[PDB]
């Protein structure tokens, strides 16, 4: 039988996932009979067409809204990139800067039978698979010469909105002990219908996400690992109306995490849920393919709800991330998984009760690179008694083994972090996981204490949420407001126009060839 | 000792351990390679600063061309308590049936508000524990009190967005959230709203209200808006204001008054 | 945000999160009871020892005549390292 | 039944006492045959006798150097005061003016009959026997008043160095959160072989003890007591040449705790080792009957030595100090042994084995009011990671259940505490210690693992080092530097002079009253 601290009940996990698994199959049920415009930009950018044209606009939002106004775009843009193809003879590319400049109108073209669009395109299909897969290849290479940790990875985030400045800081964080390099994206970037093109030194509140950037941020990271003898990694954000678009950029400029959720869209950012949905399915088959641990976002449910009331919301929530990412081939080493330390710091026992829960996460998910992310929303501006919240954030995930480690900041609540924040932060995680480092096999729980009774009463509630939402659907379960307490219409939210239904003969090479060539 | 002195409340200076020490602790980095010449820097700033007599108690690099330093020191400037003119923020708040018995004696009908996370700003948790009537810590919102129509435009809403909501549900008084001064863009938000405004001429029939965490009553005036609220603040000193500033200065309003 | 981001060695100034923004950070106790002015003298004392815009981030009462504060803001100084 | 969560192996903790017992024996044998300066004018002083003369000499000074330069203190500063007051009929505090002023001379005057001396002096010996016994008794009433904590003490000093800014400081800690206020005292005082009279405005690095100090520091902390609604230990240090004197000025004075250890005035302060144990023997005879909590200065052993070379040193120090204190009459309710924080940080897996020394601790000694003190030796200008260091010190009390806990500051190695620096440390200490409330309730240790394994290796330890001893003899392994690396001769230090032999005819009543009176 399983090994539990906490005594679970494990037919009542076994009867979540089953809940959860249930839930997915409902929802995917949807998601195979629809497409988005930015699933066709996606598929545009990976056959090679990239650039802008004179008025600034990237060349694959050209090509998509030309197929959508002038043609029928449920036939997918490969179809019409083909058909092109055979009849001009050019690259997709050569293509594109002809649709831009004016001429050429592909759904005027007479259109050859498909099997010879599908021969056509297979070509290109497999060319950028096979790159995608020589860079998954030489991220193991890189980890296996320099060696992989085996404690947590600390987790820095650099902000300062230059990308420039942006990799000087990176570097300084990286040859102090951080492991994970995130650079947290600009403000009001979801919200755009297009990927913006060359580096950017401008930018509030972040960086945008350009390829530009990766490349950049990519080289800097590599030229950092090379000096200290030991690999940092490269974090972005999948969210917005553009999610498979980066889900590809980062693919083919080996980023190695990525922030790939859903929900964090629907109830943050106000995004159609369909789209979502649609959009989320494709990115998530790209970053498995590609490597890339996703990330969830289940730490932003508390800062809205009540952590002690609503605290299986969060393990329901995973529950369901843990099924879409299964049905998208995801494997549970790249399940990145996040919660928070997110209780009152003037709970009696608020300690005992993070414990328990980070360590039924840590029970339930045993393969998973689980995410633990700093206390938010009760942060002050006593920066002193914030390093003192931050080092019982530490303590929690050194004594239950939780594999990604976002370090808290001393000043949080104040502004973004200095380059000194970001010194002692590390400074003070490095101090605790030293001292404590084997605490975790040491440490058991009385059995029948607050520990065990905590993780099993927000076990019972997660499953019943479980049911709830099955019975309903889970457009409906989001309607009613249940995940960060936000009420979200179903036809709502930005980006409803996108979505488009498959024609019966809709063409996507791509899925076939990163669903299938990761399995055999 | 010989030449110690005893409080005197015009000429106040921190207090470490005696009464007018003025002992200061500050850190700070330096964009210079740590070592003798970075520490004598430290100091000579500190001296330039005001403190009198520093002591580097800490020097660590950062990088190789970076040092983060701690310093304690005496201070030689003094402030004078007794003269301090104070900002323009004191507050009182009123009941809610108080605040609802004064709106019908003096106005005579309903008083409408419109607020919302204007610009690119996503954050709602404050507009929403001022606005939403589950209330924050006690404090009921502006949506439960009988005589006020609050309604909650959520975050991202455009400028322009905002001031035709407003003019079409017509608005009394305008509240906007924002965040900490280290957000540079609440600044020019904020401007680029009251240029809105003015260039529809509906600003003078109606208030204007901004806050958020590190939001303050002098900023908020110099931008031109009628007052600024920042942590601490509940829905009841909102709504005491703006009744008071309505009846005070006659705002028309917007009610059945559309442009 | 700041005209000038490239380093001068002549006019070192604090670093915060770019070049010469001349953050700084700082805490001390006055003997004041705590409220709204001594928040105002607290920011006063801030402003002439050479910060601009001072932006007290905590202010709690130690006794009820004492009040402990942590302040925020840019330095006007700046310091020429290679004369040292 | 003897429960452990280290599974101690109690038949080698019952050798370990065994061989402390014994080793007090053969010292005890030497302290019962000799009587020091210091006891014959502490005897006085409980007789009645204080005051200055008119060179400022203190009274009783005078008087004992009187009897030890004309007469033949052997017999006792009891016998020749009961024998003028049989002459002259005067009461003794008139008895020691008249010599002060030469018009009585003590040796001049015939001896009477021992019995009515006995008689005549014991006259007094009962009064002031019952004022300590109704000092006691107010002190059960106060704490019965009002209520206990369940929790850790938060212990704090205060060092102005001028009574009344001390009463102030104390009063704001008091109110800021502070269980129990320790009066550093002034430096240099150990030394000295008188106690001041009256108040003291000026001093260095700390505040002289002197009665009308302690009055004055009692009266302040009994008002802020009444008005926060709970009680406010006062603590002082008695350990110096005057021992014994000091002691019985708290026991009049109604001090909560004090510091009464010979071993640290031996070693730290070059004391001479049998003037100590005679001193200490007697101090410990009134701090137990007065209902004094006695605490012990292990801490300071690792300061000069390795803290993990070195815990079998300490632990060897508690249980004779233990044995000492039993055989003084002192309850194990008031034995406060104490032991400190002070592992490197550096060291991988130093948390865990601090744990399994409190632990060991907290188990070897049941009953006691233990007293875990902060990191100082590893301390820097680095106040952030300070902070951190004393919030992983209240953790391991929290999780150990130490009774007393010297707050530590983030400022230990910079100057002497601001008013700030504790108000920080108090609330840091507040925070810790009820978020895991019933964490020392819940976890347990994996048996067998480096807790266990670390617990038993210490005692093991400390029971060869116990054997060492109980082979070689105390005042041996005094000269041989085995508890702090520091080597005293036996016959060096100050005030050999002080140290007499007792005759068979010696007399004090004090010693009977306060032995024979707990029994009922
Ligand atoms: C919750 C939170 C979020 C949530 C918000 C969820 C939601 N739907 O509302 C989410 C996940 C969206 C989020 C995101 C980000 N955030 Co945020 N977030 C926070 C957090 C934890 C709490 C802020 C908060 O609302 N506090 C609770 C409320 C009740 O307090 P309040 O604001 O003070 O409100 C009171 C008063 O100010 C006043 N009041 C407030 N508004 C108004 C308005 C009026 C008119 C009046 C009269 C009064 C008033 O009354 C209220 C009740 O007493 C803080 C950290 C912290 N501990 O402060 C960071 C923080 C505010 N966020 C920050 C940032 C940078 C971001 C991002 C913009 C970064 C990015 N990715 O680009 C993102 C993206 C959001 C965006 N697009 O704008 C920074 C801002 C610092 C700065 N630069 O100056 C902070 C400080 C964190 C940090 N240091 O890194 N955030
Ligand atoms: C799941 C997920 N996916 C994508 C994004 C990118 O956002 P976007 O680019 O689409 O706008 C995020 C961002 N989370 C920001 C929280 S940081 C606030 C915190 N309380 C603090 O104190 O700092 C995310 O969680
Ligand atoms: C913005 C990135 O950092 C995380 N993020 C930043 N700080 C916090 C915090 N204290 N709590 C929760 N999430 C946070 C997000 O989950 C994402 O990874």
């Amino acid at each position: 039988m399983r090994e539990s601290k906490l005594n679970l009940d494990w037919e009542l996990v076994d009867k979540a996932r089953e809940a959860a698994r249930n839930i997915v199959k409902d929802t995917q049920k949807f998601i195979d009979a629809h497409t988005t415009v930015s699933v066709e930009r996606t598929v545009c950018r990976l056959l090679g067409i990239d650039g802008v044209n004179d008025l600034g606009v990237p060349l694959p939002n050209v090509v998509v809204d030309h197929i959508k106004s002038k043609g029928n775009l449920s036939l997918g843009a490969a179809t019409y990139i083909g058909n092109a193809m055979i009849y001009t003879g050019l690259s997709p590319q050569e293509i594109a800067e002809r649709v831009a400049k004016g001429e050429l109108d592909l759904t005027s073209i007479p259109m050859a039978d498909l099997f010879e669009i599908k021969l056509a395109v297979q070509d290109i299909a497999i060319k950028t698979v096979e790159k995608i897969r020589e860079n998954r290849r030489k991220r193991e290479e890189f980890l296996k010469k320099y060696g992989d940790k085996e404690g947590p990875l600390l987790y820095v985030i650099v902000a300062t909105g230059n990308i420039y400045e942006d990799v000087v800081q990176a570097q300084a964080a990286a040859r102090q002990g951080a492991d994970v390099i995130a650079v947290i994206r600009a403000t009001a970037q979801s919200l755009l219908d297009y990927v913006p093109y060359g580096p950017t030194t401008e930018g509030f509140g972040g960086t945008y996400a350009t390829q530009e950037n990766f490349r950049i941020m990519r080289k800097a990271l590599d030229e950092v690992s090379e000096e200290l003898g030991r690999y940092i990694r490269l974090c972005n954000y999948a969210s917005g109306l553009c999610m498979p678009e980066i889900a590809a950029m980062g693919a083919l400029e080996r980023l190695d995490v990525m922030l790939n959720d859903a929900l964090y869209g629907i109830l943050f950012r106000d995004i159609n849920m369909k789209r979502t949905m649609v959009d989320q399915f494709f990115s998530r088959v790209i970053n498995g393919f590609a490597g890339i641990i996703i990330n969830t976002g289940e730490d932003n449910y508390l800062t809205t709800a009540d952590a002690y009331e609503k605290a299986h919301t969060v393990l329901a929530s995973q529950l369901i991330n843990e099924q879409f990412a299964l049905i998208a081939g995801i494997p549970e080493e790249q399940m990145g998984l996040g919660h928070a330390f997110e209780m009152n710091p003037d709970l009696r026992n608020g300690f005992l009760y993070e414990l328990a829960q980070a360590q039924m996460v840590r029970e339930i998910f045993p393969k998973a690179p689980l995410k633990y992310m700093p206390p938010t929303k009760y942060m002050t501006g006593n920066i002193f008694k914030g390093h003192v919240q931050d080092a019982m954030f530490n303590v929690v995930t050194i004594m239950t083994k939780q594999r990604i480690h976002l370090l808290g900041m001393l000043t949080e609540a104040i502004h973004t972090p200095f380059m000194s924040d970001r010194a002692l932060s590390i400074e003070s995680a490095k101090y605790i996981f030293n001292n404590m480092a084997d605490i975790a096999d040491e440490i058991y729980f009385k059995e029948g204490g607050i520990i065990q009774r905590r993780a099993n009463e927000v076990l019972k509630k997660a499953y019943e949420l479980l049911k709830e939402i099955e019975q309903e659907g889970l457009f409906k379960a989001l309607e009613q407001g249940k995940f960060a307490d936000i009420k979200r219409p179903i036809d709502g939210g930005k980006g409803l126009e996108g979505v488009v239904e498959k024609d019966p003969n809709y063409f996507n090479p791509f899925i076939d060839l990163m669903l299938r060539g990761d399995r055999g | 000792k010989q030449y110690d002195t005893t409080l005197d409340l015009t000429r106040v200076k921190p207090y470490g351990d005696t009464m007018n020490d003025g002992k200061v602790q500050l850190s700070f980095t330096l964009p210079v390679p740590d070592g003798a010449k970075a520490v004598e820097a430290a100091k000579q700033l500190a001296k330039k600063m005001g403190l009198e007599n520093p002591m580097v108690v800490y020097h660590a690099p950062l990088d190789k061309n970076f040092t983060f330093f701690i310093i304690y020191g005496s201070l030689i400037h003094t402030v004078d308590y007794t003269s301090i003119q104070v900002q323009e923020l004191e507050i009182k708040a009123m009941s809610m049936e108080e605040t609802n018995e004064y709106i019908k004696k003096h106005i005579g009908r309903k008083v409408v508000v419109v607020g919302a996370t204007t610009g690119t700003d996503a954050h709602t948790v404050g507009l929403d524990a001022i606005m939403n009537m589950k209330g924050y810590a006690g404090h009921y919102g502006l949506e439960r009190y009988e005589m006020i129509e609050a309604y909650n435009l959520g975050s991202q809403v455009p400028n322009e967005e905002f001031v035709k909501k407003a003019i079409e549900v017509g608005a009394d008084a305008l509240l906007v959230s924002q965040t900490v001064t280290q957000k540079d863009a609440h600044i020019k938000n904020l401007t680029h709203l009251v240029e809105l405004l003015e260039a529809e001429g509906i600003r003078d029939k109606v208030l204007l209200i901004c806050g958020g965490p590190r939001i303050t009553h002098e900023l908020a005036k110099e931008l031109g808006y009628d007052a600024g609220f920042g942590p601490g603040t509940f829905a009841d000193h909102v709504a005491t204001f703006i009744v008071t500033e309505m009846v005070k200065r006659k705002i028309p309003g917007l009610k059945g008054y559309k442009k």
